[PDB]
């Protein structure tokens, strides 16, 4: 049952709710093998012996053999439950700085006003980009590191369950944090922060393991081998002590920050040697990065930062008023790098840049009525050569003047074409080499006079050259 | 071509553990005679 | 025309038009993990001998079906990401080629077919191998050698060349709008209108509707190059980092709740495999655990890169004395996790 | 299985007899099918004719009637061997060794090639008694008839020599990359002859009465290739049916006759069938029960029956 | 697990296995309700496509579709059945004369003339009647007869040939000295192939048949190396003759005999240990 | 009979449980043999490989790849089938589900793609986890090659238009194969793959050949004994199609391998090999639609 | 080393370049370390416990109980060219816990008993076949 | 232990500087009397080290 | 530039760090101006260059007004002349 509060004011006396929490269980298999050879089944069940001594030590190895894969395997569960649990904690772990600024605001009681989801959302991007590398990018900063563990620490809710089963202290304070670390940043942690009481004094011998697993095991294969079987049976005895190779207390590591006593220990040195599964808490981050290719300078912002410098030699026409062609950067050493627009070839000039039948097909749904095509229809030559820009004059002069033509968009600046206002024409800028514009459905690009009155269809035409597109989108 | 094989008698007494454990073909250029079998093999026997 | 853009790009004028460039590299980072005192319980359940009998003699095998459970009523178990060891990638330089694609409708003219075709695939590294076969794929043919690692591959998307630097330096969108449903507003009909419509305000720039006018558009090559539909690649092997963006389904139906939201981020699954030569995007069978920041936010973050190396060598060692703008050469200083540290 | 006995004749030579130790999981041609046979009959010198020994194409030949069986265990004075084309009858799944620059798959058939590149010799020597043993390349069908027919072009090459001497190579194989090259050393005349005849022959049989109403559609496909993506790709440029456009004629006996389902199906019974006059047939399918996808070059892969 | 069994309840109109051995190469009938349709296409139009609608007309008036569609022509009725087909007189009568006196011969003479009559309008006898068994147990009515025919490959003919010593078991008998063309004249000791072989001629004399076992220790794709040979039936000028389907393995090269008991004298040949590997049809030229 | 385990995903509908009952005895092909597997795997889903659900070609390239496996019995959270392809020949007897025509006493079936039939038959959906299973259709060799050539030669009609090729009558069936109002506008889309191979790979052997005879016999046994073959028979339709059409050695050489390759692949594509074979006992061997019929391992 | 050492555990044939891309940049960097950096302390204690758990303790031997001050045992050489070892502990590593540790004498192995005649009758004179001979003789019999 | 150890070292001759990079760092940075030819300009045939 | 001496490197990583503890160099101390080495003399050097197959540069520039500054704060670049700043393990270092 959550804490509730008490709670005053003139509100609706809120609805409460008490019921039982539902969860999914998953499964999970482990599977787990060993071979077993052409020889151990001619061996082990009296199929091929004799009564010579060497006929009685062939199957002795074939004896230890079995001593030797029935405990790997069977240790294989222990070694793989561990393996099991640094996944599901880490199928539940939401990355820190993604929980800072959430939970301080779930430190409030949760708003659903959506400012508040979005000044979370806001400043939930923010804290990742400062802290999210933190130790290494602040590792010489003392008391920031400080301050960092005592907000990996404390910033998770205790989950809402009794173990029954305490592990202890050997001074007073009960056990909580686990706190798995890998091994390079546990021998930078340890040799900074105490350190206290290292015996962990209680991990007790309840059913954790198996006793009978050690037991099963070996028996439900014995009478699977049927013959085999009363080898293994008497092996056990001296299993054990071949095989070696000639509540209680467990030696671990113990931290205590601010006042949480938990189990500072790294793995990977005891579960994972030689195993060849990856150590789970090493993990790929995937970003992705914007390097802006070519683009230009903003009006303003053509200064030189100081009146003589970057000056080329006299004779030589100072060539950093050109456009940028090009872009550099540090790579994966120092290695100074180049992008330099003749890199782009490959994706341009690839000739998927004219197809638009998939554009101006689909974008023609909800079409928009033919208003004032001026600059859209072209009529054919008609008439004397003498006269024919007069009765264009005489015929056309309503809808000439019905309202402002689109192709004079060009009173738009720079950030004024990209806004909302004054802008329905947004939406009908859609590609580098063709200008889309309302046009009629059926007419024919040549013929008439005037164009007849129709349903207004958004059409296409290709760009001839790169220098009319728009003056807003490619400045004076 | 080959030294003698692995002699699976010796090294049922064995005179001294490894004190260390790695991944064998991690030094596989530097021994002789090497085996890597799964499990079980027909020649151990 | 793209004859004619092949003339002016290997020669060197500008064609009026600047690009923008996204490009996924892989870092493999520590961890350290908290959790609490019962943070999950666990079932255990019985082995169930399973034999089998192959070439030789009998192999058994065991499995155990076991459970877990949350068990938490509250956030449990957090993972502070903090060490990079090494970035997998070489962070750059690698172009994207629509050769390798062949869902474009290529052109009429049989001799401009060809020529365009092979004067672009010289040499590319991205360049596919004799003709593309139709079952199996072009390969990419590996070079012998390679130092640095996994050759990240940069997309180009074409842009004015009028869009503000201050739009960058900053963890913007390529699309020139803000796109995630991290940004929706619960109306149902929220993202497929926060994503292409342009009456209303980008979230990110709530200034301008986009800052973007081809990438952000619906059917605007921008969109026509990259959606997830058109697929103009998609039957290449080679990872498209920007259908991580420019997706319809992705970012519409698949996930609102933003409580539920960060824990499914540090366990997601990349578009590449860090496993391939050049990246490739992902082989059925595979999984690669990623945190990846930029599924989320719907955003990509910039680096240092700007257009002298005169101005690249000032923004060494902190950006107290960066030469960030000279009289057209611009500067991007580096706006990134990555930000303070030596890589 | 049937497993066949294979003696190791006279005396044998401490590296001799671990020739045999690595081999296990090789592919013994037999030429019979026996429970007992000596090991002269297997080698390179059984495959030897009269007079000559065969080429890279009359290897095929005499691989052609020699029954394929793999080694499966390794005995210093037999090897038991596994008669693939008939013993394959296994819950056991004998496995195969790769022995080749080529990972296959997990579950592409799999067929057999004679050394034929560069540093792939594997023709082992035997001191004691004097026998090479080329042992053959197991590699995935669609490389096989990717390399069968480049031989046989090479072969029509060397009937013929009109153009100056600047010819391409056909010595250039590409899989996944990599660029593979072959031995193009001789080529014998009747394993050309015999290899000439049947592509001759089998490709007539593909033309009936109905073919040619196929032949009519080829303005339909280059009208598609300029506008479709699949079209663009399956015309390839190296083609002749692009040079070819540089014809229904009714004629109709009885007009119901079914005139393109006979064209079909004899087309695919005679020349869509060109794998398994060339080449061997396929017999090899790779099965792995662990779950392993891939089987590396150099690795051992569980095999079963016909695909 | 090398262990199979068959079961079939067909008519007595065709194989009869009491008058039969415990040793019989069952081939089937199939679809015998079938051809008007693919008779009339799968050959050109002049071809007379209603013979098979007639001919097998008359085959089945030589005696609706009853409980038990017509199936289990034995290997002994196609002998008799291609008898003056296959240039041997004196050792074909024979086996004629064992089916006109322990099976009527009208059922003879209208299958003979569909054998001319399948190849005629080119739906050929082969890719019909596919392999069976080896006929365990026939514990026929007076109508019926549901034959334990056991299919299945290697264990069939070692099942009825591990207890085969004792009294009368299987011993599969060829039951031709004309057929069973054992091959390897050229031959040496090695575990021999058997198949089913069907040779064509069309006009020649008048779309023949012949219908025999030839026994090697060849490849089923080598086949077609000797199959191209060993014939003057290669001048039918369409295509598709001499087809073959793999009856299975003869793994005891020493096994093959020369007898003449059975019922009336009809030479005959024991074999001795018998794979059944049943195998497909194959016929492009 | 090392009867690999699928296992179901975590819960369902009560009718998504019932729905994958009907289904014992279906035809399942599984990627690889593990003891454990998902559902999805299974699923038609895992068969998105080029970024789209795949025709009918794409089908038979992954049919010809993958194993089959007949579900043997169907539990809870399991499904438990044995794969056809393990074990020695003519072992482990277990049962289909039939599909319209007969499957007689023998007849070697073939899984042969769900398309060739109306398109969203059999498509077993769950609504659950939201997936789609289609399951193949088990017809006999012989007519299984018939109608794999008998769809590829309608395509050729409609791809150029100007006697009804579908009737295909069988010993008790009258097979119809149009479905005309909406499954012939869905299944010769799907064929587009597959037909605009049929048609190159003809007209690339045919037209090489066509060039390959004249530029050959013309610089020994092969010019003996193949004109041997087509005394007036190929040589009748050589003047036919030089005249009633169009007429370079290192092009058409390199055409040699390219097509040669490519025919290749059709052998496998095509023509449907036995995958398993019907051998009955104790049963009536002549099977109806929908009944359970014996079935065992190895053509 | 370092690098290398470290894609030993856990370890593609990037993972091969981003070895060799990233072993030259330490080896440009972390290399003269005494001499570059040797006026700062604590980059130095890193590189001492770089030095002491870079490598694999691996063998068990008591047969030299080379144990030393009071019981707390030996386990490293440093042999460091002395002109060095004056400036490593006199700033950095005065740690001097005792002057004084426990060394042995040799241990010595001579064809004793059976030995004699496996060298000589046979050839292989397998070590220790006195004991080895009386553990195998111990396991079958039970 | 006391040991050698060998390096090779790698140093241009008379190279010339890309186009981007020829600018001075100032304007007024390294001028001779006026008189004199500005020989910063000429290209390099040297080197120091 | 010699291609017999790369070829016949083995490519393992676990080994061809320990011969770059020592290598035998192709130099001698002994003589004035180095010599190549006479046959036989094993002199086990260090040898870094000879595992990556890379070189390295030192301090160097085309002015002396270039190279005053090299005491980071370097005038690294002007009108055609250019300076290399040290990138080596000798950077940091003295002698």
């Amino acid at each position: 049952h959550q804490p509730l509060i008490a709670r005053d004011g003139p509100h609706p006396v809120e609805q409460p709710v008490h019921n039982y929490m539902t969860k999914v269980i998953d499964r999970r298999a482990l599977n787990a093998a060993f071979s077993l050879a052409t020889e151990a089944i001619a061996l082990l069940t009296g199929e091929a012996l004799d009564g010579t001594g060497i006929s009685l030590h062939r199957q002795l190895r074939a004896i230890q053999q079995l001593a030797r894969n029935v405990q790997a395997v069977l240790g294989a569960f222990e070694r793989g439950t561990a393996d099991q649990m640094l996944h599901v904690l880490l199928e539940k772990a939401p990355p820190l700085a993604l929980l800072l600024p959430m939970q301080r605001y779930l430190d409030n009681g949760r708003l659903a006003t959506r400012v508040a989801r979005a000044t979370l959302v806001a400043e939930l991007k923010r804290s990742f980009c400062d802290t999210s590398f933190f130790l290494g990018k602040a590792g010489h900063r003392r008391e920031a590191i400080e301050a960092w563990l005592v907000d990996l620490t404390t910033a998770t809710q205790p989950s809402v369950a009794v173990p029954r089963l305490t592990h202890a202290d050997t001074r007073g304070r009960p056990v909580d944090g686990v706190l798995v670390t890998t091994a390079a940043i546990k021998q930078r942690l340890l040799q900074s922060f105490l350190k206290v009481e290292d015996t962990e004094a209680d991990v007790p011998v309840t059913y954790g393991e198996m006793v009978l697993n050690g037991a099963n095991l070996v028996t439900a294969l014995v009478m699977g081998k049927a013959v085999r079987s009363l080898d293994d049976v008497g092996r056990h005895l001296l299993d054990m002590q071949e095989e070696q190779l000639e509540t209680t207390r467990v030696r671990a590591d113990l931290v205590a920050i601010g006042d949480r006593l938990v189990f500072l220990e790294a793995l990977e040195r005891r579960i994972y040697a030689a195993t060849n599964v990856p150590y789970p808490l090493v993990g790929a981050m995937d970003l992705t990065f914007v390097l802006p290719l070519g683009l230009f300078n903003p009006a303003m912002e053509r200064f030189a930062a100081h009146a003589g410098d970057l000056v080329p030699a006299p004779g030589h026409p100072e060539p950093r008023a050109f456009p940028p062609r090009q872009l550099f950067f540090w790579g994966k050493d120092h290695q100074v790098l180049r992008l330099s627009m003749e890199n782009a070839v490959g994706t341009v000039c690839h000739p998927s840049l004219m197809n638009i039948d998939a554009a101006v097909g689909g974008v023609n749904h909800d079409p928009v009525e033919a208003a004032n095509p001026y600059g859209a229809y072209v009529a054919a030559p008609a008439g004397p050569g003498a006269d024919m820009q007069q009765r264009f004059l005489n015929a056309w002069r309503q809808r000439l003047a019905h309202g402002r033509v689109r192709w004079v968009a060009e009173c738009q600046m720079t950030a004024e074409q990209f806004m909302q206002p004054d802008n329905a024409n947004l939406a009908l800028e859609l590609h580098p080499a063709f200008d889309f514009f309302a046009g009629v459905a059926d007419v024919e690009l040549p013929g008439g006079e005037v164009p007849p009155a129709g349903p207004g269809a958004i059409q296409a035409t290709w760009r001839v050259v790169n220098g009319n597109l728009p003056l807003a989108l490619c400045p004076v | 071509r080959d030294p003698p094989g692995y002699r699976y008698a010796a090294a049922i007494l064995p005179t001294g553990s490894i004190l260390s454990t790695i991944e064998v073909a991690s030094h596989r250029r530097l021994f002789d005679f090497f085996a890597a079998v799964r499990s079980d093999e027909n020649s151990l026997y | 025309s793209p004859v004619a853009l092949y003339h002016q790009l290997k020669t060197g004028l500008h064609p009026g038009f600047g690009f923008t460039v996204v490009r996924q590299d892989r870092f493999v980072t520590e961890n350290v993990l908290f959790s609490e005192r019962a943070s999950e319980a666990y079932f255990l359940g019985q082995l169930q001998v399973a034999r089998h009998e192959t070439g030789g003699g009998v192999n058994f095998t065991l499995t155990q079906p076991r459970g877990n459970v949350d068990l938490g009523v509250g956030y449990t178990a957090v993972a502070a990401t903090g060490t990079v060891r090494n970035p997998v990638t070489d962070m750059g330089n690698l172009p994207q080629n629509f050769y390798l694609g062949r869902g474009a409708p290529p052109l009429l003219d049989n001799a401009a077919a060809v020529y365009l075709r092979n004067a672009v695939v010289a040499g590319n590294r991205l360049g596919p191998a004799q003709p593309l076969p139709v079952f199996g794929c072009a390969q990419v043919p590996r070079r012998a050698g390679m130092d640095h690692g996994q050759d990240a591959v940069c997309e180009f998307i074409a842009t004015p060349v009028a869009t503000d630097i201050n739009y960058f330096r900053r963890p913007c969108n390529p699309r020139g709008r803000a796109a995630g449903g991290v940004y929706a507003g619960d109306k149902e009909g929220d993202v497929i209108a926060l994503m292409y419509d342009h009456g209303q305000s980008d979230p990110a720039r709530p200034f301008a509707a986009t800052a973007n006018p081809w990438a952000s558009q619906r059917f605007s090559y921008g969109d026509l190059l990259y959606n997830g539909a058109y697929h103009l690649n998609g039957a290449s092997p080679v990872l498209s980092p920007c259908f991580k963006f420019f997706t319809a389904a992705d970012i519409t139906a698949k996930h609102r709740c933003l409580e539920r939201l960060i824990v499914e981020t540090g366990s997601a699954v990349s578009t590449a495999t860090a496993a391939s030569d050049v990246q490739f995007k992902r082989p059925p069978g595979c999984r690669e655990l990623v945190e990846d920041p930029c599924g989320l936010f719907q955003e990509a973050y910039p680096i240092t890169c700007a257009s002298d190396p005169a101005l690249l060598r000032s923004a060494r060692d902190g950006e107290a004395h960066a030469r960030e703008t000279h009289f057209t050469q611009y500067l991007i200083y580096d706006a990134s996790p990555l930000k303070g540290l030596s890589l | 299985c049937f497993e066949a006995d294979i003696a190791i004749p006279s005396g044998i030579s401490r590296p001799d007899a671990a020739a045999l130790q690595r081999c296990e999981g090789r592919v013994v041609f037999l030429p019979t099918i026996r429970r007992q046979l000596a090991l002269a009959d297997v080698a390179h010198e059984s495959f030897v004719s009269g007079g000559v020994s065969p080429d890279t194409l009359g290897l095929l030949l005499a691989y052609r009637r020699r029954f394929p069986a793999v080694i499966t265990r390794v005995l210093p004075t037999r090897i038991v061997a596994c008669p693939v084309d008939l013993g394959l009858t296994h819950a056991g799944t004998v496995n195969l060794r790769n022995t080749s620059p080529v990972d296959l798959c997990n579950g592409d058939p799999v067929s057999l090639v004679p050394p034929v590149f560069e540093g792939q010799a594997t023709d082992v020597r035997l001191e004691s008694l004097d026998l090479t043993l080329r042992f053959p390349v197991p590699l995935p069908t669609p490389l096989a008839r990717e390399i069968v027919a480049r031989l046989v072009a090479r072969g029509i090459r060397d009937l013929n020599p009109r153009t100056p001497g600047e010819l391409p190579d056909l010595n250039v194989l590409y899989y996944n990359g990599a660029r593979l090259s072959l031995v193009a050393d001789v080529q014998q005349l009747a394993s050309v002859n015999t290899e000439l005849r049947s592509l001759v022959l089998n490709m007539v049989y593909s033309i009936t009465e109905g073919t040619t109403l196929i032949l009519t559609l080829i303005p339909r496909l280059l009208a598609l290739s300029a506008q479709d993506g699949y079209v663009n790709a399956l015309l390839q440029m190296q083609s002749v049916t692009r040079e070819a456009a540089q014809a229904p004629m009714l004629m109709q006996d009885g007009e119901r006759r079914l005139p393109l389902y006979e064209a079909l199906v004899a087309w695919l019974a005679h020349a869509g069938q060109l794998g398994d006059i060339l080449a061997l047939a396929p017999a090899v399918r790779v099965c792995t029960f662990d779950g392993a996808a891939v089987v590396q070059s150099g690795d051992m892969a569980p095999v079963i029956r016909y695909p | 697990p090398r262990y199979h069994l068959t079961r079939q309840v067909t008519l007595t109109d065709l194989c009869q296995p009491n008058a039969e051995r415990a040793g019989a190469l069952l081939l089937a009938l199939r679809h015998p309700t079938d051809l008007p349709h693919l008779a009339r296409h799968r050959a050109p139009p002049g071809r007379q496509t209603e013979r098979l609608a007639e001919a097998w007309g008359q085959l089945l008036e030589a005696s609706e579709s009853g409980c038990a569609r017509a199936g289990l022509v034995s290997f002994n009725f196609l002998v008799a059945a291609c008898a003056a087909a296959y240039d041997a007189r004196d050792a074909a009568e024979a086996v004629r004369a064992h089916i006109t006196t322990n099976y009527a011969g009208a059922r003879l003479d209208r299958f003979s003339e569909c054998l001319r009559a399948m190849v005629h309008t080119h739906v050929f006898p082969h890719e019909v009647m596919r392999f069976f068994g080896g006929l365990v147990s026939w514990v026929t009515q007076d109508e019926l007869a549901s034959v334990t025919a056991v299919c299945s490959g290697p264990q069939e003919a070692t099942h009825t040939g591990h207890p085969g010593r004792p009294r009368s078991a299987v011993t599969i008998p060829a039951c031709a000295f004309v057929d069973l063309d054992a091959e390897l004249c050229l031959g040496g000791p090695g575990a021999a192939f058997l198949y089913l072989v069907f040779t064509y001629r069309q006009c020649r004399d008048q779309e023949l048949c012949c219908v025999y076992v030839v026994k090697s220790q060849l490849p089923p794709r080598g086949l077609e190396a000797a199959l191209e040979r060993l014939f003057g039936r290669l001048r039918i000028t369409t295509c598709t003759y001499a087809a073959f389907a793999e009856l299975g393995v003869m793994p005891d090269d020493s096994p093959r005999c020369l007898h003449r008991t059975e019922r009336v004298g009809v030479p005959v040949v024991i074999l001795e240990g018998v794979v059944w590997r049943p195998g497909g049809w194959r016929a492009c030229a």
